[PDB]
């Protein structure tokens, strides 16, 4: 039948999760942002559409830091992005508090990964 | 409710015309055993604040972690973290004060005595004390534990009231404080000869001096003293 795309955790007959795919549409509709890995670091950059002359220049920052060594940038629904960084920050604080050392990027990535994957289970 | 185990003794400080000075020896005592000697009890926060801590060391290390987090957290989504929106000494203090009082109110205190020294963004000197009871106060000079009885009287001979602040130079002040550290080494049985000193000047910034030592002590007259009354040799 149909209706497989109305509820979030449902598998369509071809094994897909339509809500996750519709989410992607929201991402593609967003501003473009990138990242470049260099020989000893990484660079992040993003496009900030100037809706009007009324936007105070340089003020509405989009890139966010996590702990003191991680940068995050995203495209799509900005509020969802912040929500994810907030979790990332708690995720990083928790890790440092227990292990003393600031959280490794691979570890941090999976923290974000498991959290997002979790939002496709219900 | 707990009981301190590894402890740090006195923390002395005072303010002068352009800033504030604060010092503390490098000892972590374990009862009467002078167990640890490389303990830094002066915690700098940014470059306008130094937090001196006495009392239970395990709790001090915990206050340390709290302070590092404050700095991290303040940076988040703050494009002015190193400018107009950086941590002021008064912010650091009010935070700690808040925690100390909440902890005593839950009958589980952070067994310490803290002195927050620093310079506010508008140049003002900041010197305030907070302890395990959550009690707080300010004075031109402030000392914890033993230094409250022996350091304060000396330091107060330099800056007796507010009006003496502008008349006190960094030299005079650092001298008073260095002498006080010697006196404490003379009469405090839980003190070390090594210590750290820090200056927070509205012009020269934060100067943190490590590995100082009490010097120029008087012990020679000890040879002339024998017996405890009638003994002659």
């Amino acid at each position: 039948g149909t209706g497989y795309d109305l509820s979030n955790s449902v598998f369509s007959p071809d094994g897909r999760n339509f809500q996750v795919e519709y989410a992607v549409k929201a991402v593609e509709n967003g501003t473009t942002s990138i990242g470049i890995k260099c020989n000893d670091g990484v660079v992040f950059a993003v496009e900030k559409l100037i809706t009007s002359k009324l936007l105070v220049p340089q003020k509405n920052v989009k890139i966010q830091v996590v702990d003191r060594h991680i940068g995050c940038v995203y495209s799509g629904l900005i509020p969802d992005g912040r929500h994810l960084v907030n979790r990332g920050r708690e995720e990083a604080a928790s890790f440092k508090k227990l292990y003393k050392t600031p959280i490794p990027i691979p570890a941090f990535a999976d923290r974000l990964g498991q959290y997002v994957q979790a939002h496709t289970l219900y | 409710t707990q009981q301190p185990i590894v402890t740090g003794t006195s923390v002395i400080s005072m303010k002068y015309d352009n800033g504030v000075i604060i010092a503390a020896d490098n000892l972590g005592s374990y009862g009467s055993l002078l167990r640890f000697n490389g303990v830094e009890r002066l915690i700098p926060v940014g470059d306008n604040t130094v937090v001196g801590i006495s009392g239970d060391i395990s709790d001090m290390q915990h206050i340390e972690r709290l302070l590092k987090d404050l700095v991290t957290e303040n940076a988040y989504d703050n494009p002015l973290a190193d400018a107009e929106e950086a941590l002021e000494p008064s912010y650091i203090f009010e935070y700690l004060a808040t925690v100390m009082y909440q902890r005593r109110s839950k009958m589980n205190p952070l067994w310490n005595a803290i002195i927050v020294a620093g310079v506010q963004s508008n140049g003002d000197q900041f010197l305030r004390y907070v302890n395990l009871l959550g009690v707080t106060y300010s004075s031109p000079t402030l000392a914890t534990g033993f230094g409250a009885h022996m350091a304060n009287p000396l330091l107060r001979k330099v800056v007796d009231r507010e009006s003496d602040i502008p008349k006190t130079t960094v030299q005079v002040a650092e001298e008073a404080i260095v002498n006080a550290m010697r006196v404490l080494y003379y009469r405090d049985a839980r003190s070390s000869r090594n210590f750290s000193l820090a200056i927070i000047d509205k012009n020269t910034g934060l100067t943190f001096k490590k590995n100082l030592q009490v010097e120029n002590m008087k012990w020679d007259f000890a040879k002339d003293i024998k017996g405890y009354g009638t003994q002659k040799i």
